[PDB]
């Protein structure tokens, strides 16, 4: 039975209405330095006394040099980070070189695409935020799916709750000329960023660097706190 | 809102849209059957529509192996189905026996396969109603089936608008010679009753078909009526149309 | 399987409304044990109590899981929990890690939400697990697909009352025998019948003895329950 | 066929494989691998059929890899192991068999031990200290059974290795044009490029 | 979603062409020195990195289409186009004829054995031996025609109208490039620079070229300075 | 070529006065070339012992697959299975592939927790069942074996006494095998304990 | 209709099921009664005309020689359900380990059935609900009920359709741990005269039982194993013998 | 037939002979043993002529779908792993091929890939393949040094087959050569073999045994 | 609620989709079609949507023998012409037979039917009129996605045909005799044309012949070629 049909007005409900179930979700957002690209997420808020430790956490590893992170029913994600996993084996497999960044992206971008034209099936509620580095290059690559099928890249650029405003707060805090051209600042704008919205919380963000030739490192929760605080500071000094 | 789906009893156990298909038959060209002696007529009222049509062309009566005739009332397209489907239920038959279709067991495989058709809503009854027969082993046999896949034999059988005035000039034959009629006649007399029912039509001029099975003047094969044999009929019925 | 204008699934919504009925399950996560309590729905004094088994279920000699929905839904899923279990120690000749387990049955319903046509299970289940990997662990999943971990954690009627009774009681360096005195607790302060007895309780946990080396998975007898009751004073 | 030798000492695994590939009636390549790393402490060598033998080998890399990425952990050798046997196992009732030897090995960061198993075409995987497919054995086993020692050191069995290869180069009918030689210990996985004198 | 209409069109079909005209323009206009096509990116944010908007593509060396409306649906369609080409070269040694590529496209978009018509259409570009430069427009229905110029998307109507009045049977490839870039100005809500815009065309000599950004600043501004003389 | 002949081994079970024995060899060869001496094959779920002699590869993975069997059957019966269900389960599994086989000859031992009843049987490759209550051989020196055991064997035995016997059996028949030996392993079994045994053999 | 027609209500019901059990609560009473050495399940057979002949209706079934089901509901949803049980009695077990299967684990898959019935596309819940007893080497005695959602569970003694509720109430105060046989039997039928509108005979009423071992109706004699099976349905004239002890 | 491929400084030298027999008899002397996958891409010509004509020109197809779906070149690693894939899908069927996929690329540089019937794909330097290889390669081996001349090393491949077309009853005909660069390769003629070896006999002074 | 498939009739026994589907034709160019005793010619007036595009082609070429104009949705035409060729080609390959008109007119019927009986499908909205010369003469056939199919001597189809059909309801004792002489039949087919005209005259875009006969295999005739006959 088709679900995702065309209306009057040329929209397909379902997919429109998939990313509503988007914005529900937590934030999620990533910005690209000179060498490297940050993604940062705030953390889910309904209970709390959870076990950190084993919680499937909102960035994923594709391969060793790509990951993706997303904003949406957390269900409907782990599914494209399976198809994309395997497909990035594939790809090595048979074509003797790991994914492209874009590549996977246009993967799992195709995925959800198909969702919205196949029967019985209902689109993904998710976006995703995909980054990484090209195999032997050092340009950092961030990537936007949506669950149309429409992606892209982007400097720096966020999706779930309140993405609107952060990302506002890139717009005009992100000036592609000077990209946050270390590790830090990024870092820095990425939480800075992040803080407009998670409303002052330590454990509320997680931040993840990807840096050239599979170096992935995601920060514990006091390595963040402490940029919070300098952050605050650089707030408080006014 | 029991007549919008096909499978569906209504409170009062009818399958509407099974009558709502009868009713595309009513809408149609009348046609009718006269079991003879040794035999069966068909005959058919054919509509011309138009000067353009190139006359005795558009034939509407089928054959169904060699010895079947079918004529069929309603949407014309549904008729055709049920004969390629008895076409191929007929082959069947032959291919496994030997022994050409019986009538008794060619209606019945006709009958179950448009009963199978009011049996699910995914599909729609058939908009046609057909009267078919022929010669077997034992006798003549005339049948007619309607959209609800009920079937009977027949003495005579009509169906199509004219139905009514043909079923009475059936009725007339039936009672004024029981003792049967023989092939020749029939022939004739279903020419005159296509002609008499064409009244509840009366506004468009007609082609007149016909067509029959006789153990003695068709060895027992469905032939058409042309010719001297056809224009004689003709002319028969023109006469006591006044 | 479709979306709402909201942004939400119909079905999975309903299915855990469904689930919001049904008697209390709660695991809570030991640092020597899991324990896991349920509070059984509709009996009577005719109910055989001592031959039943109705909310926890044996998965694997490692993992156990508490059931709270449609009995009939968690069996079907249990079964293929218990095969994807033997498949994996088959194939790899290890026992299977609690989270693959799990990921694996949570993407079982996730189907049921994006495909097919079907009516969602309604049940939602409390894993407690033990493994080489990360020790015990505590997980929940319910109706969308979703699953996460816990320290100690409730599903079916009356979440948020436990929900908050154990985060209060609730400390880190906790022991079963005081974690299983707070189920008791917690199951007796919101429950919706008169009082907690033995028959209407299904208990059972996961520990790692000492004098030893595997873990042993003990489900709770009828008596023993009477009993562990009697000492925590419910009398 | 080729030549697969595996000793396992006390701290790590060396593998020593052939390096020659004939074609019929000349030797096309006398520099082949013929082995893939599974997981940064597991290797797998392997001898057979011409293509049955790499493709085999690449499948089980990437599903081992994948394996690696699903879960943020790297499966023990015996687990490695384990499912390797399973599809080798599986393809010997199937429409058309990979014709595949392998050697495995691999140290268990979980245990502190280095692990060598064995694995013909049939799906017959069994644990030794050393082994060798196809007719090494029965050349090398000999000197094996004699010399060796739980207790040696990755230096001491380099040396058996080299005595065994010694005698296949003096006894057997084919030149294999030598081996490449490669240890598994906690440190990963290194070629020990010094072979042809050492 | 095969249901008709009192009126006799398919719904599913009708609504699938209004998707589209939701859809950034594109433009393309057939000479006898080639055939052009333009489109509008339409960024929804200036974040975007304006490069990694694709919606001209080459789906053979003498054949390029551009997109127009929900762009993902064309991706399975350029797929096809590409294979399609491909192979017939493949069994023919030869290059596919624009109207085959093209019929093998919409022989494509009627399958409604995927839920729902395509929410794009396209205009494909080419030229073959036999019947010269080509320009042809692919809707969802299944249906396509040949233009000497065609728009498609928002501001189709605007274009459309104005490309009546611009076209006429002698145009040189230059004098097109213009008209696509103005046309593109008239119907775009900010204003045409190279990072915003873009143009290609397909040539009989050097088949189908997508312009570099700095390629078309230059026309961008030649056509400033042409249009402002009175 | 035959599959049965390629790795060798055997294996036999005997019953005595509320107890039972299995024995088995532990070479694991390539036709000629001993490969290991290290293959046990004998296997146990729960009280249940089953002894497979053939191919080596399906003697693993029929081992691999009565664990996953008996242990679901342990899940939904919430009880361990007894040797006479096993056997049933051995033989409709073997059945189960009755035209393109497992070669093996499996050998069932185990005590019935219930009624105390010593219970062993055997199999060829496709299920036929052998159900004696003497003993029951296996394996590519099953001849051997036979002569022994008809020889040695009495009803009746002790735990200790059996055991003697069963070495005795399994050992000679081996000694006269050339694709058996390099150990031999030896179980055993009673209601309440279960001893196992390697016994000191020649290594040729 | 490949979709699930049984779907979830707002308020988190499974419509089709509640219906279900209105359907099943409609049905003629039966009941079980789980003594220590036995088990037994009956049921009253209503003739809607004295034309029809009783007998030719089991309401009461073997399904083992060591299980027997009655029902309370639609009839033909329950014949069918018989005849899906027996089968998968053997395919499940029988023709795997030799011996019919357990009941807790027969039940289990009568259960399966129902609950495929509450999710599979295109069908309705059975109308039925089943008490089915039986006996078996390792569990001992067993009496289940099993519900259209596909939900089952034991029982010492209960009822089911019409009277369930005075029916149940009744079994309640006469019911103890420690009843013989003979007295479930006298209790079920004391049960059974309260919900039974009209003439309460042997030709209305059907009891059947879960026992010792009836070598008798085996068959054969030979093989000492299986000494018979251990459902017995009782005659017209073994409940009469007992009414006239009321 | 004989067909040699080797890696060089300048790129890779591929050379063919031209002939083809069924039985006893010369079906041809005019065989293009060389088959142009790509301008950037080469492959020989071994074993079944159908099989290699077919799927190597199929290759051509299936590396131009790649090149318009990653706007990149297909690298000679994967051109090869594709037709050796597809190769192996029908191991056992019957499939007569043995080639080599040449092809230089920026990433890869020049790469020679033998691929063959039996699922082979090997990457090496030096390649003949056919039954005057033996003679071909007894040539090469002895000459060959990596820093020779794009001349020399036409010249060394076009010998090697000479060579072999002298000694092999099923090789001769006539030899064409094609030198593989970064800019896609260029052809080298097709020199008949009967005026070659009487050119090249007087002037090497080599087959001293042949009267002429 | 009577008009929601094809699987529904109406209480008064009517198929509203397949209505529907008839009314799709009405919204499609005119196209004639006129035979004497030795020649078939199709005119049909083509369409065009603006001023820069192609007039749809109507005439398909089936066989050598017999050929359609088509008038309503070009995809069903496509669809059911391909059918149509195919069914053609089964008679050469298998019987060496060339497809007899009426035979070719039953089977799009049977195909049209099987689209106006079963849930999910659609009827096809488009007409034909089909031209083909063979063992028994010339002949001309109308097809409508309701089944039915006609033999005429006569006809035309699509919006204001019923002018063109008076014409030749009237002109038939004219053409019916113009035998040996094809110019003059074309003649009649394109003042038959005329007579449903009403936008503008008939010119050499707009025009489409195709004819058929004794000595004279389906040939199309597009623009150019037509111009003596205006
Ligand atoms: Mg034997
Ligand atoms: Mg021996
Ligand atoms: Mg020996
Ligand atoms: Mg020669």
């Amino acid at each position: 039975r088709a679900l995702s049909i065309f209306s009057p007005d040329g929209h397909i409900f379902q997919v429109e209405y998939a990313l509503e179930a988007v914005k529900r979700g937590t934030c999620a957002v990533g910005v690209k330095g000179k060498n490297c690209v940050v993604l940062g997420c705030e953390r889910r808020s309904t209970l709390k006394l959870q076990d950190t430790r084993i919680t499937p956490s909102k960035v994923s590893k594709i391969d060793s040099h790509v990951v993706l992170s997303f904003s949406g029913l957390n269900a409907d994600s782990r599914i494209l980070i399976e198809k994309a996993r395997v497909e990035a084996q594939s790809h090595r497999l048979t074509l003797e070189d790991p994914v492209t960044v874009e590549y996977l992206t246009r993967y799992v971008a195709g995925v959800q695409q198909r969702y919205t034209q196949s029967g019985g099936v209902r689109p993904f509620g998710v976006s995703t935020l995909i980054a990484g580095f090209d195999p032997r290059d050092d340009e950092p690559k961030l990537y936007q799916t949506e669950p149309s099928g429409i992606y892209s890249s982007w400097s720096a650029q966020t999706i779930g709750r309140n993405s609107k405003t952060v990302r506002e707060f890139l717009e005009k805090n992100y000036d592609r000329k000077e990209p946050p051209a270390t590790v830090e600042e990024c870092v820095k704008l990425t939480v800075r960023s992040l803080l407009e919205v998670v409303q002052t919380g330590a454990k509320n963000i997680e931040i993840t660097v990807v840096k050239p030739d599979s170096d992935i490192v995601a920060l514990s929760s006091e390595e963040i706190n402490q940029y919070v605080t300098q952050i605050e500071q650089e707030k408080q000094e006014q | 809102g029991y007549d919008l789906s096909n499978s569906v009893f209504s409170p009062d156990g009818r399958n509407f849209q099974v009558e709502y298909a009868v009713k595309a038959v009513e809408n149609g060209t009348t046609s009718i059957g006269i079991k003879c002696n040794d035999g069966v007529v068909f005959a058919v009222e054919k509509l011309i529509t138009s000067k353009l049509l190139v006359p005795q062309k558009n034939v509407k009566i089928q054959v169904v192996d060699r010895h079947i005739g079918c004529v069929y009332s309603g949407l014309i397209p549904d008729g055709r189905h049920l004969v390629n489907r008895g076409r191929e239920e007929a082959a069947s038959f032959k291919k496994l026996y030997k022994t050409p279709i019986p009538i008794p067991a060619f209606a019945d495989r006709l009958g179950q396969y448009v009963q199978a058709h009011t049996l699910y809503n995914s599909v729609r009854p058939f908009g046609v109603s057909t009267i078919f027969g022929g010669v077997d082993k034992n006798g003549a046999h005339l049948y007619m089936l309607e959209p609800s896949g009920s079937y009977w034999g027949y003495k005579g059988a009509a169906t199509g608008k004219g139905r009514q005035s043909a079923k009475a000039e059936l009725e007339k034959l039936v009672d004024h010679h029981p003792e049967g009629l023989s092939a020749r006649e029939a022939v004739k007399q279903a020419a005159k009753i296509i002609y008499l029912a064409h009244e509840d039509n009366k506004e468009k001029d007609f082609e007149l078909e016909i067509s029959w099975c006789s153990l003695s003047e068709t060895n027992g094969l469905h032939k058409f009526v042309k010719g001297d044999l056809l224009q004689e009929a003709i002319d028969f019925a023109q006469k006591e149309i006044n | 399987t479709i979306f709402s204008p909201e942004g939400r699934l119909y079905q999975v919504e309903y299915a855990l409304e469904s689930i919001s009925h049904a008697g209390t399950a709660i695991g809570i996560m030991a640092s020597d044990g899991i324990v896991l309590a349920a509070e059984r729905k509709v009996t009577s004094t005719l109910l055989e109590q001592d031959t039943s088994t109705e909310k926890l279920y044996k998965l694997n000699d490692k993992i156990a899981v508490a059931v709270a929905g449609l009995t009939a839904d968690a069996e079907i899923l249990i079964n293929t929990a218990r095969i994807h279990a033997q498949n994996y120690l088959k194939t790899y000749n290890e026992d299977i890690p609690v989270e693959i387990l799990v990921r694996r049955l949570s993407d079982i319903k996730q189907g049921y939400t994006q495909h097919g046509g079907l009516r969602p299970f309604g049940v939602s289940f409390i894993y407690a697990g033990y493994d080489d990997r990360y020790g015990y662990q505590l997980y929940t999943s319910n109706p969308s697909g979703n699953y996460t971990g816990w320290k100690a954690i409730s599903v079916g009627a009356n979440t948020s009352a436990a929900q908050t009774l154990l985060q209060m009681d609730y400390k880190d360096d906790m022991k079963v025998d005081d974690a299983i005195e707070l189920a008791l607790k917690t199951l007796s302060k919101t429950t919706d019948s008169s009082a907690l007895t033995y028959d209407r309780l299904e208990f059972a946990t996961i520990r790692k003895g000492a004098n030893d080396g595997e873990v042993y998975q003990k489900i709770f007898k009828p008596q023993e329950i009477k009993d562990i009751l009697v000492k925590t004073g419910i009398t | 066929m080729d030549i697969i030798l595996g000793i396992r000492v006390q701290d790590s695994v060396i593998l020593a494989s052939s390096k020659a590939v004939t074609r019929g009636i000349s030797v096309l390549k006398d520099s082949d691998d013929k082995t893939r790393q599974l997981s940064p402490h597991t290797l797998m060598s392997f001898a057979g059929e011409a293509g049955d033998t790499v493709q085999f080998a690449e499948y089980i890399q990437a599903n081992i890899q994948l394996y690696s990425i699903r879960e943020d952990y790297e499966l023990s050798p015996q687990a490695v192991s384990s499912f390797v046997r399973q599809e080798l196992a599986k393809s010997i009732r199937s429409r058309r068999p990979y014709q595949v030897n392998v050697l495995i090995g691999g140290y268990d960061k979980k245990k502190n031990k280095p692990e060598l198993y064995q694995i013909d075409y049939l799906g017959t995987k069994v644990e030794l200290p050393y082994g060798a497919h196809g007719y090494s054995g029965f050349y090398t086993f000999s000197l094996l059974d004699h010399h060796y020692r739980p207790d040696m050191t990755t230096e001491e069995g380099l040396d058996l290795l080299k005595l065994c290869v010694q005698e296949l180069e003096k006894r057997m009918p084919m030149d294999f044009k030598g081996v490449i030689v490669k240890i598994v210990d906690k440190d990963g996985i290194r070629q020990v490029d010094d072979f042809q004198a050492q | 979603v095969s249901t008709f209409s009192p009126e006799g069109r398919l719904f599913q079909v009708e609504y699938s062409l209004e998707a589209i005209k939701l859809g950034s323009t594109a433009i393309g206009i057939a000479t006898k020195e080639g055939v052009v096509l333009g489109v509008e990116k339409r960024a929804t944010s200036p974040l975007l990195e304006s490069d990694s908007i694709e919606k001209i593509v080459e789906i053979d060396r003498h054949i390029g289409c551009a997109m127009s409306g929900l762009t993902a649906d064309a991706r399975s369609m350029i797929e096809h186009a590409r294979t399609a080409a491909v192979t017939h070269n493949l069994y023919y040694d030869e290059d596919i004829n624009v109207e085959s590529l093209t019929q093998s496209v919409c022989d494509l978009a009627a399958a409604a054995a995927m839920s729902r018509p395509f929410g794009v259409a396209l205009l494909i570009a080419g030229h073959d031996a036999d019947d010269g430069y080509q320009l042809f427009h692919a809707e969802p229905s299944g249906t396509f025609y040949r233009y000497n110029a065609k728009a498609i998307g928002s501001g189709s109507e605007g274009a459309q109208a104005e490309l009546l009045n611009e076209w006429h049977s002698s145009l040189t490839l230059k004098e097109a490039e213009l008209l696509v870039l103005k046309i593109l100005k008239q119907v775009m809500e900010e204003k045409l620079d190279e990072n915003n815009a873009q143009l290609s065309c397909i040539t009989k000599q050097d088949g189908f070229k997508i312009y570099d950004n700095e390629k078309t600043a230059e026309l961008i501004k030649e056509l400033k300075e042409k249009e402002a003389a009175e | 070529s035959d599959p049965s002949s390629i790795n060798g081994g055997i294996v036999v079970a005997m019953t005595g006065k509320d107890c039972v024995a299995i024995a088995c060899d532990l070479r694991l060869g390539s036709q000629s070339l001993g490969v290991s001496n290290k293959f046990e094959k004998i296997f146990h779920y729960g009280h249940v012992f089953l002894g497979i002699t053939g191919l080596a590869t399906d003697v693993t993975t029929l081992n691999e697959m009565f664990r996953y069997k008996t242990n679901l059957y342990k899940l939904k019966e919430e009880r361990a299975i007894e040797p006479e269900t096993f056997t049933q389960l051995v033989s409709s599994s073997l059945y189960e592939r009755r035209f393109g086989p497992y070669f093996v000859g499996p050998v069932v031992a185990g005590i019935n927790s219930k009624s105390g009843k010593p219970f062993i049987a055997g199999f060829d490759l496709i299920g036929c069942i052998d159900e004696a209550k003497d003993f029951i051989v296996s394996g590519t020196a099953s001849d051997q074996l036979f002569g022994m055991c008809e020889s040695l064997y009495e009803p009746n035995l002790e735990p200790e006494d059996l055991f003697e016997t069963i070495s005795q059996a399994l050992l000679n028949a081996a000694d006269r095998d050339a694709l058996s030996g390099w150990g031999a392993v030896v179980y055993i079994i009673k209601k309440d304990e279960v001893v196992k045994r390697y016994l000191k053999m020649r290594q040729d | 209709y490949s979709f699930s027609l049984t779907t979830f209500s707002p308020s988190g019901k499974l419509g089709q099921i509640d219906y279900a059990l209105t359907a099943v609560k409609q049905g003629v009473t039966s009941l079980g009664i789980k003594a220590t050495n036995g088990v037994v399940i009956a049921t009253e057979k209503k003739s809607s005309s004295p034309l029809a002949m009783s007998e030719t209706l089991s309401k009461v079934s073997l399904l083992t020689p060591d299980i027997g089901a009655v029902y309370s509901g639609m009839g033909p949803d329950y014949r069918v359900l018989v005849d899906k049980s027996r089968k998968v009695a053997h395919t499940s077990y029988k023709r795997i380990y030799g011996e019919y299967p357990p009941t807790k684990l027969l039940v289990s898959e009568v259960a399966k059935i129902m609950q495929e019935a509450t999710q599979s596309g295109g069908v309705r819940p059975f109308g039925v609900s089943l008490l089915i007893a039986g006996h078996d080497e390792f569990n001992g005695f067993s009496l289940y009920q099993v519900d259209p959602s596909g939900s089952y569970f034991p029982w010492k003694a209960t009822a089911i359709g019409k009277g369930s509720v005075a029916a149940k109430t009744f079994l309640e105060k006469r019911w103890n741990d420690e009843l013989e046989l003979e007295d479930a039997i006298h209790i079920a039928l004391l049960t059974l005269k309260e919900s039974v509108e009209g003439e309460f005979n042997g030709d209305t009423i059907e009891l059947a039982i879960i026992g010792d071992e009836n070598p008798d109706l085996l068959g054969y004699t030979g093989i000492p194993t299986d000494k018979g099976p251990r459902f017995r349905k009782l005659t017209s004239q073994e409940i009469n013998d007992r009414l006239e002890a009321l | 037939t004989t067909t040699l491929a080797f890696r060089f400084q300048g790129g890779i030298i591929v050379a063919v002979d031209s002939r083809a027999t069924a039985g006893n008899w010369v079906a041809s002397q005019t065989v293009k043993k060389v088959i142009e996958i790509n301008p950037f891409l080469l492959g020989t010509m071994a074993g079944g002529a159908a099989d290699c004509q077919f799927w190597e020109t199929w290759l051509g197809s299936q590396c131009r779908l790649h090149e318009l779906r990653e706007k990149e070149r297909i690298s000679v690693a994967a051109a090869s792993k594709i037709l050796s894939n597809l190769v192996y899908q029908y191991k056992g069927a019957g499939l007569s091929m043995g080639t080599m996929i040449c092809g230089y690329t920026r990433k890869e540089g020049p790469t020679i890939y033998y691929v063959d019937s039996d699922g082979t794909r090997l990457k090496g330097d030096i390649f003949c393949v056919g039954s005057g290889q033996t003679f071909a390669y007894g040539v090469l081996d002895s000459n060959y040094k990596w820093d020779l001349s794009v001349e020399d090393a036409l010249y060394l491949g076009k010998r090697s087959i000479l060579a072999a077309a002298h000694r092999d009853a099923y090789s001769g005909g006539s030899v064409n050569l094609y030198h593989v660069t970064e800019d896609g390769w260029i052809y080298h003629g097709n020199h008949d073999v009967g005026e070659l070896f009487w050119k090249v006999k007087e002037e090497e002074g080599s087959f001293n045994n042949v009267i002429g | 609620n009577y008009d929601g498939d094809t699987v529904t009739f109406s209480p008064t026994g009517r198929l509203f989709q397949v209505e529907y589907a008839l009314e799709a034709i009405k919204q499609g160019s005119v196209t004639v079609g006129l035979r004497s005793n030795t020649h078939a010619v199709l005119v049909a007036l083509k369409r065009n949507a603006d001023e820069l595009s192609s007039y749809q082609k109507k005439i398909i070429k089936c066989d050598e023998h017999m050929g359609l104009s088509l008038a309503g949705l070009a995809p069903d035409a496509r669809v059911l012409s391909n059918y149509l060729r195919q069914q053609c080609n089964y008679s050469s390959l298998v019987f060496n037979r060339k497809l007899a008109v009426e035979r070719a007119g039953h089977l799009l019927c049977d195909k049209a039917q099987k689209n106006t009986q079963s849930a999910g499908g659609r009827p096809y909205g488009v007409g034909l009129l089909i031209i083909g010369y063979d063992k028994s003469g010339a002949h001309l056939l109308e097809f409508q996605p309701s089944g039915n199919v006609t033999e005429l001597y006569g006809t035309a189809i699509g919006a204001r045909s019923q002018g063109a059909k008076t014409y030749l309801e009237r002109t038939l004792d004219t053409f019916i005799k113009i035998d040996g002489n094809p110019d003059e039949l074309i003649k009649a087919g394109v003042e038959a044309i005329s007579q449903s005209l009403r936008d503008e005259s008939l010119t050499v875009d707009n025009l489409s012949i195709a004819i058929v006969g004794k000595d004279t295999p389906f040939t199309i005739y597009d623009g150019e070629a037509v111009a003596k006959y205006i």
